[PDB]
This record gives structure tokens, sequence and C-alpha cells, in this order.
């Protein structure tokens, strides 16, 4: 009911970003919305005297036909004044289970800084370049903006004081547009407590991370080895080396000794099956001197497997993982690539908020044309993380696999 | 008099921290001065202009041509940014067909959109006096100057807000902005559509603006940005190849101009070599010599230049197709249509610069490209017919390292068809030869050797001079495609060659990766494995290699 004085970094000016092309029933549909929410005086036409922008398109979550309207606002995010903080509940990732709540419309009720609303122009477009485009800026606390949540955070704790108070067992975060509630029940009780939240916010997505561990790096047991099998075992030692510093590869190599046809069995001396016991030994520990550092960038890189299989890593310093994962779900995408993909990274993304609190810096194995030509189709997310295109294939593919 | 309705003004500021313009005019002559106190004194009897005093410090030279002209560009300098009049240049495959299309002129609103009056103060400049023996007639715009950075946003902005409710009620029609004029289309009888112009001149008239009575100067065909638009087609402008005895490189530029230009409707318009003469020149004037592979290109171009053809309008009845077709070194066509035979547009697509490359990969990238095209014109992604059969494209994308996707397509039987040349084995192979390769070099005299060990002792070690490493471990790799049967496994230790053979080119800068490939073609099966090198792997002879 009362603005609080929000401005941008000393320096820098408001973002001007592109708007990039939408299909004729993405921009129907933020015709419709735009024009609701300009109705309910959430947003405002603006004239030419104002020069920024941000992008706009639109999606359609989980079990739900309705448009969605979506703003890309990392740009501004980036370029809005930094706010401040809490620190980030360590116990939501040791939580049994954890359920995420779009807490979006309750930003829409508190009004926005006057002097502000100029930033959060954005633009729909016009098919064939005919007009402008359609331009709004935002009168209320945007979706998707960093300050939204950042400035709801009082009122938040007010609305949450009565459930926290009664329940001191459950655990809850925010982060952007989304409500993360970890607790230890069972699915039903869970849901009904889900069922208690949402209509205790009325008034006013099954994640389980106990499911998820680290994976350790394992090596093949075998009763017969071929000189290939030897090969790619001690390639695979030689890169784990790099992570662990026992790692010992010279009685393996030893019996690679000769020129010999790859499909040939080479039984193992007694040297290199000690050294391949301790070299399992050495991969059963976990790393040396893994720290998380906030601040610092989370870099994730995806490999992709096969056959609708995914391998992840996410880490500060190169061989210090700080997560690694397999994502191999079939969700109606046996036979796109790129929607395999996007899923992936959303839900590496989430599993990030919930361990640290921020998104990570993504490495994505495709180009960078496919990529920013499909990746708004199956985004389903309020968030956007950043990323990068890794243009040469890795070596290590196989040895996450 | 019936009572106006007021155009509301919009807010322009100068930049931050910097400050209105002070330039000092230029003296002129008394026949100049005459001519600019006429026209000014005419100006401001209209109410486009205002005298003003001695307390505004700021000034705008002012020239005649009369014809007064300011020159703004210091205001512009100093006035904030706008946003863009437009995003692009609409295309004339988008336009949909219309029964009638109306030009109305609105030339007489440019003067009549109000300034901001706290921003007129700006906008001060000043007529010399005869002799300069008076002070001069000093003047402030009360309206868009001609030339200002921001007259053409909010005259935009402006007749949107003006047209929004006319186009409102009246769905039935198609009203478009451009310039200084509006087009109105329609499918109604051409009784009703005159009528409903009439209507729009009316509700223009409310503003006090004014169009016309005469019938506009503008008919078809319109001649538009290098475009012919007619009632049921359209066209570039004619585009004649020049005949040169010697060709220059602004003779170049330009016919790569008009190549390129032509390119959009006229099919399979080719610019490689023509461009290529063009590398790293950077100089306008020097005379180039002409390879052949330009003259026989240039002369495809005179064969596809030689008769007209049209392009027609966008139905969003029917369906979007777009079919590709390969030309070669990396050159690509395609053609955009909802009929056969009847394009709506066409174009060409160029592989990136690379080392490295496969017909797949540019196929790709074109049908992103073309998407991407699509989605500006039309809004919608079009068909795909594709020169690649369906296992093709499957084996390829299930296989490769990298997510890719293309969007609905389906297989058209034109040759040259995209395929993959070669496929490496995921295992071992039995029963064939194992060759060992490595090869190094020195790094001060670039001696190097190349070669191979095999469990079935054969064996070879070549010297080369000028190399270095990457090119001997290649080297090795290549000795080995030569001397063994249709299936060989091959091991290495060279993370280059693995990196470069795992991208899966049939092409390449390099002559020593294309006979690979020449090579991996012929082949029936091949494994290639990678070892660590200088880890005690029998059979990995870096020794051997750096005698
Ligand atoms: C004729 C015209 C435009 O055409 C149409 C205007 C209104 C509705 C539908 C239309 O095209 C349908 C297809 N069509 C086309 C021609 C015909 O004769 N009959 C037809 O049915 C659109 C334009 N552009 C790109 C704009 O941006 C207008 F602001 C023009 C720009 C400059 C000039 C000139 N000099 C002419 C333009």
């Amino acid at each position: 009911i009362e603005t609080v004085p929000v401005k941008l970094k000393p320096g820098m000016d408001g973002p001007k970003v592109k708007q990039w092309p939408l299909t004729e029933e993405k921009i129907k549909a933020l015709v419709e919305i735009c024009t609701e929410m300009e109705k309910e005086g959430k947003i405002s036409k603006i004239g030419p005297e104002n020069p920024y922008n941000t992008p706009v398109f639109a999606i359609k979550k989980k079990d739900s036909t309705k448009w969605r309207k979506l703003v890309d606002f990392r740009e501004l995010n980036k370029r809005t004044q930094d706010f401040w903080g809490i620190p980030h509940p360590a116990g939501l990732k040791k939580k049994k289970s954890v359920t995420v709540l779009d807490v979006g419309d309750a930003y829409f009720s508190v009004p926005l800084d006057e002097d502000f609303r100029k930033y959060t122009a954005f633009t729909i477009p016009s098919i064939n370049n005919e007009t402008p485009g359609i331009r709004y800026q935002y009168n209320v606390l945007p979706q998707g903006w960093k300050g939204s949540p950042a400035i709801f955070q009082s009122s938040m704790t007010k609305i949450l004081e009565p459930f926290k108070k009664q329940n001191p067992d459950i655990v809850i975060y925010q982060y952007m547009d989304d409500l993360y509630v970890g607790s230890d029940l069972e699915i039903g009780q869970h849901r009904t407590k889900i069922e208690e939240l949402r209509q205790h916010l009325l008034r006013w997505y099954e994640l389980h991370p106990d499911k998820w561990t680290v994976q350790p790096i394992v090596l093949p047991e075998k009763d017969s080895w071929t000189v290939n099998d030897i090969q790619k075992l001690v390639g695979k030692l030689n890169w784990a080396s790099q992570i662990y510093p026992g790692i010992k590869v010279r009685q393996l190599s030893k019996l690679l000794r000769g020129t010999k046809a790859l499909t040939e069995v080479i039984p193992l001396t007694e040297e290199a099956e000690l050294e391949l016991a301790e070299n399992r030994e050495i991969l059963k520990e976990p790393v040396h001197g893994v720290y998380y550092d906030p601040s610092k960038d989370l870099i994730a890189e995806i490999q992709k497997q096969g056959q609708g299989q995914w391998t992840y890593q996410i880490y500060q310093e190169p061989f210090k993982n700080l997560k690694t994962g397999k994502y191999a779900r079939m969700r109606g995408a046996h036979t796109n690539d790129v929607k395999q993909l996007t899923e992936a990274v959303q839900k590496i993304t989430t599993e990030s908020i919930v361990i640290w609190g921020k998104t990570p810096k993504f490495k994505l194995p495709i180009q960078k044309e496919t990529w920013e030509t499909w990746w708004t189709e199956y985004w389903q997310a309020t968030w956007i993380p950043e990323w990068e295109f890794v243009n040469t294939p890795p070596l290590v593919k196989l040895w996450y696999q | 008099m019936v009572p106006i309705s007021p155009i509301e003004t919009v807010p322009v500021k100068l930049k931050p921290g910097m400050d209105g313009p002070k330039v000092k005019q230029w003296p002129l002559t008394e026949e100049k001065i005459k001519a600019l106190v006429e026209i000014c004194t005419e100006m401001e009897k209209e109410g486009k202009i205002s005298k003003i005093g001695p307390e505004n410090p700021y000034n705008t030279p002012v020239f005649a041509i009369w014809r007064k002209l300011v020159d703004f560009r210091e205001l512009n300098k100093r006035t904030q940014d706008f946003w863009e009049v437009q995003l692009g240049i609409p295309h004339p495959a988008g336009l949909k067909k219309k029964k009638s299309v109306t030009v109305l002129d609105v030339g007489d609103a440019y003067f009549s959109v109000p300034l901001d009056e706290d921003f007129r103060k700006y906008t001060a400049f000043t007529i010399p006096s005869i002799n300069n023996e008076t002070p001069g007639i000093r003047y402030q715009y009360n309206v868009l100057p001609q030339g200002w950075k921001g007259s053409p946003a909010i005259f935009q902005s402006s007749m949107t807000k003006i047209l929004e409710p006319f186009a409102a009620q009246n769905p039935d029609i198609v009203i478009c902005q451009y310039m200084d004029d509006l087009y109105v289309g329609s499918d109604l009888e051409i009784g009703q559509h005159r009528t409903k112009i009439e209507e729009l001149r009316q509700h223009l008239l409310r503003w006090g603006l004014t169009t016309p009575d005469k019938k506009h100067q503008k008919e078809p065909p319109f001649l538009w940005m290098g475009y012919e638009l007619h009632p049921d087609k359209w066209t570039v402008q004619p585009i004649v190849l020049p005949e040169k005895d010697s060709w220059t490189v602004n003779d170049i530029q330009k016919l790569v101009g008009k190549l390129n230009w032509a390119s959009q409707i006229y099919p399979g318009i080719k610019v490689r070599q023509l461009s290529k003469l063009l590398r790293g020149t950077k100089a306008l004037t020097e005379v180039i010599p002409l390879t052949e592979e330009a003259e026989l290109e240039l002369a495809e171009n005179r064969e596809i230049l030689k008769e007209p053809v049209h392009g027609v309008y966008y139905d969003p009845s029917k369906d979007l197709i777009a079919e590709i077709q390969k030309q070669g070194q990396g050159q690509w066509t395609y053609q955009i249509y909802q009929e056969p035979f009847k394009n709506l547009k066409t174009g060409k697509y160029a592989r990136m610069r690379g080392a490295h490359t496969n017909d797949v990969k540019q196929l790709t990238e074109a049908v992103q490209k073309i998407t991407t095209e699509s989605i500006v014109i039309w809004g919608k992604t079009p068909k795909f017919k594709l020169p690649i059969q369906k296992e093709t494209w499957e084996t390829w994308w299930t296989e490769y390292w990298q997510a890719t996707w293309i969007p609905e397509w389906e297989f058209v039987n034109t040759p040259p068809l995209v395929k993959l040349w070669y496929q490496l084995e995921k295992e071992p192979i039995v029963g064939a030869e194992t060759f060992y390769v490595d090869g190094a070099a020195n790094r001060e005299t670039k001696l190097g050797k190349a070669g191979y060990v095999t469990n079935k002792g054969r064996q070879k070690v070549v010297p080369l001079t000028n190399t270095t490493n990457q090119k001997t471990e290649l080297q090795a790799i290549y000795l080995a495609l030569q001397d063994s049967g249709l299936e060989v496994n091959i091991v290495t230790d060279s993370q280059y060659a693995l990196g470069i053979i795992q991208a899966q080119p049939d092409k390449s800068e390099s002559e020593l990766v294309n006979q690979i490939i020449e090579q991996l073609i012929k082949k029936e099966k091949v494994y290639l494995a990678w070892v660590p090198a200088h880890k005690g792997i029998g059979g990995n002879e870096q020794v051997d290699k750096l005698v």
C-alpha cells in the first residue's frame, strides 16, 4: 500500500534488450493477458519516451492449458541494485520432501515505485513488423524481477507467521515467485498440508531431495578383461586421478605392454588386481577439500548419453564437484533432444535453488542457434538461468556413463 | 467553429547531465534572410513557431536551400533516446491480399502535433538581420520540427493513439502507418471501402487533421524499398546485371548487392565466388581479376535473372511450406510457398566460418534460419521439405553428441541428397587388425615422424618436414587407414584427432583431414579408440616416432 524507493546500480542505464519473434498464438495470448492486466491496473501503456525494453513470451505450465506470461528480467535483475540478506536454509536439501508453490499473484497487490516503473517496459511484437509493438510498463511488483521477493519479504513473513509458528518442523524458503516447503511427512499428509498452506494463503510438484545423493566413480567388475576393456579402464582411472590424488595406473598399463588385438582376453596379474582394488578403495572416499563459496558462480555441465539419458555436474572449481546427477526421465520428449535438454536444465536449476539458493551457469551441449530457436517452446519455470554453448565434444562423456 | 480535439503531448527530456544546444548562427546573404523572414512569418501565422525574447540562451543554426532547413544535429546529440519507430521492415510476402488498398496523405498532420512545452525552448533559432544592424529574429518551435530526433516516433505514436478507436470499431478493414502515409486495405465492396475511407477522413478531421480531397499520387504498382507491389503479386524492382569488361571492387559490391537482393524471390542465386573475391581487400577502387568459377556463377545468375519472377501474397488459410536444396561449397537455397509453382519468397544460406563441417549440420542451421525468418514474416513455423532420408536424420540425431532438433518435415527425393558418409563402430571389431598409431614433431626444426605398429607385426614410420604434433597425429591415423583392410581398429593418444573425428565432418580446411575422411568413406568398419599418452601403454609408441 506504500511504495519503497528502488534505484539502479551506479552508472548503469536501464535494460534495452531486443524482443525476439513470437508465433501468432503466443502474440494473441499475450494480447489477452495484457489487456486483462491493464483492466486490473497491473500494467499501463507507455509512449515513445520510454527507450527501455525487456523481452516477453508466453508458456503453458504443467497440468494447465491456460497461457502464462513470462518476462525475461535477466538483464534488469543484473542492473537492479543489490537488495538485502537471509542465510540460505541448509536444512531444505536435507528434508525428506519439498513442494514448490507459485505465489506470483501476491506480488501484484503491492504497487511499484513511481520512478522505477519505466525500467520494466516490455513490448508485444507484431507479425511482419507492422507496428513498433504494443508497449507496456508495470505498476505493481512484476513476476520474475528480483526486487519483487525482496520487497514483499516483510508481507510474506506476516502471512506465514501463523503457519511457521504452528509447524516448527516445516522449512519454508522463497526464491523469485516460488515457495519451497520441506517436511518429513507422508505423501498424503504432505498433500493435505500443502492444501492447508494454499488455503491459508488464499484468504490473505512433488520433489524428494532425500532420494538424491552424490554419485561416486565406479569401475567395472569383470572375470575376463580384453585389451580394450583395460585401455578404457586405464583412461578412466587416468581421468579420475585429476580428482583423486592416489590413483595409480602403472601396474594396469603394464598389462598393455605389446601390440595385441583389442578383443584379446588378457588375465590380470596380482599386482594389477591389487592396484585396481586400491583404486576402488580410493574412489569410495569423498573428494578432498570440496567447499562451497557464495562469492563464486556455480557451473553446471551437461552431457547427452543417448536413449533419453543425461548426466550433469555442478562445480565451482574444476574437478571439485559439488553435485553430480543423472537425469533420464521420460516425459513426452522421446523424439525431441532439445525438449529433454530444456527439462533437464529446469530440473538442475531447481536442485541448485534448493541446495544453494541461486541458479548456476550452464554449459549446454547444443548449437547456439538451435537452442535459442527452440528453448522457449518447452520452458515452464518462472526464472531463467544463464548459459553458454559447448562446441567441442568433450572426451569425459563416457567417463560419466 | 467545430472544437478540435487536442493531441496529447509527449514529455521529452534531454540526456542526463547534458544541456540544450548553443551553436553560433552562420551569416546569411540578404536575399536568403528575406526568404527566411517571409517563410517564418507565414509559419508563425500558422502556429508552428513563436517569437521569443532574449532570455532564451539556446540557439540552433538555420539555413535556406526558398526552403527553410534547421540543423538539429547538436540538439539530436543532446536529446534523450526514444523507442524505435520500427523494429524492422515489413516483407511483401507477409502481406495478405486485399480487394481494395487506399493511400491517404497525412503529411499536413506532421506540423499539427504539438511539442512538449517544457522542451520548446531547446528548439530556439535566430534569423540574422540585414547587415547585422538590428537584433536577429528569435523563434522557437511549437510542433515537432522536421529533422529533430523525436519527431517520427512521437508522430507515429500520436497517429496510432488517434487511429486506435477507429481501427477497433472497424475490424473488417486494415489500417497501416508508414511515414506520412496511411494504407487502408479491405475486402469489402468498392463502394463500402470508399465509404469507410471517407469515414476515416472524418475521424481524422475530428482532430483537425486534413487529408487531401485530391486523388493521391501513389497508385499501383507501388514502388517501395526496392519492391514492386501489385494488386495480386509482388516482386523486386528490376534487377539488371551489368555488362563489364573489367570489374572493380565497387562493381562487385553492387553486383553482390543486386544478387543478395534478387535472391529473395529469384531462386538459385549464388554469391559465393563473387563475394569470395572481396575477401580481405578493404580497397574500394582496387580492380580484381575474375576467376572462372565466378564466370560460371555469374552466367548462371544472368540465366536466372533473364525473365521476371513474382511472389504471391500470404493466405493464412493455407499451410506454409519451405523446401531446401543443397548447392555445394556450403551454399543452400530454399523456397517458401503455399501452392506448388507459386512461391511466397526464396532465399539462400551460406555455411558459417568453420574448420570442419558436414552437410547435416549445415542443413540444420538453414532450417533454424528459415524458421526464424518465417516466424518474423508470418508468425508460424512452416512445414519443411528436406533432401534427407528419415532414417538418415534418425541415425544422425540419435548418435550425435550434441542435442539437435528439426521441426516437422518430410523427405523430398531431389538430389543431391544429404547423407552420412561414414559411421564409427561402438565396440572393437573382432578379427580386424589393430593399428597403434603415433606421431611426434620437434618444435624448433619442425621435423617429425608418423607411423603405426599392428598386432600382426605390420609397422611403418615415415619422416616429415615442416610439421607439428597435431599434423603428425593426424598423419599417423591416415597412414593406418591407408595400409589396412576394409575393417580396422585404430588406437591413438591424440585428443586432438579424436576431437576432430568425433565432430563427424565430411569436409575440412585441412587437406589431411579431408584425406582421412576419404579413407573413412572407403572402409566397411572403423573403430577408433583413445588411450592416455606416456602411461606405458604398450603398442602406443611415443619413442618410435621421437627418434
Ligand atoms: C501498398 C502498401 C502496402 O500494402 C498494404 C496496405 C494495407 C493493407 C494491406 C496491404 O497489402 C496487402 C497486399 N496487397 C498489396 C498491394 C496491393 O495493391 N494489394 C494487396 O492486396 C503496405 C506497405 N507497408 C509495407 C506498410 O508498412 C504500410 F504502412 C506499403 C508501403 C509503401 C507503399 C508505397 N509506395 C505501399 C505499401
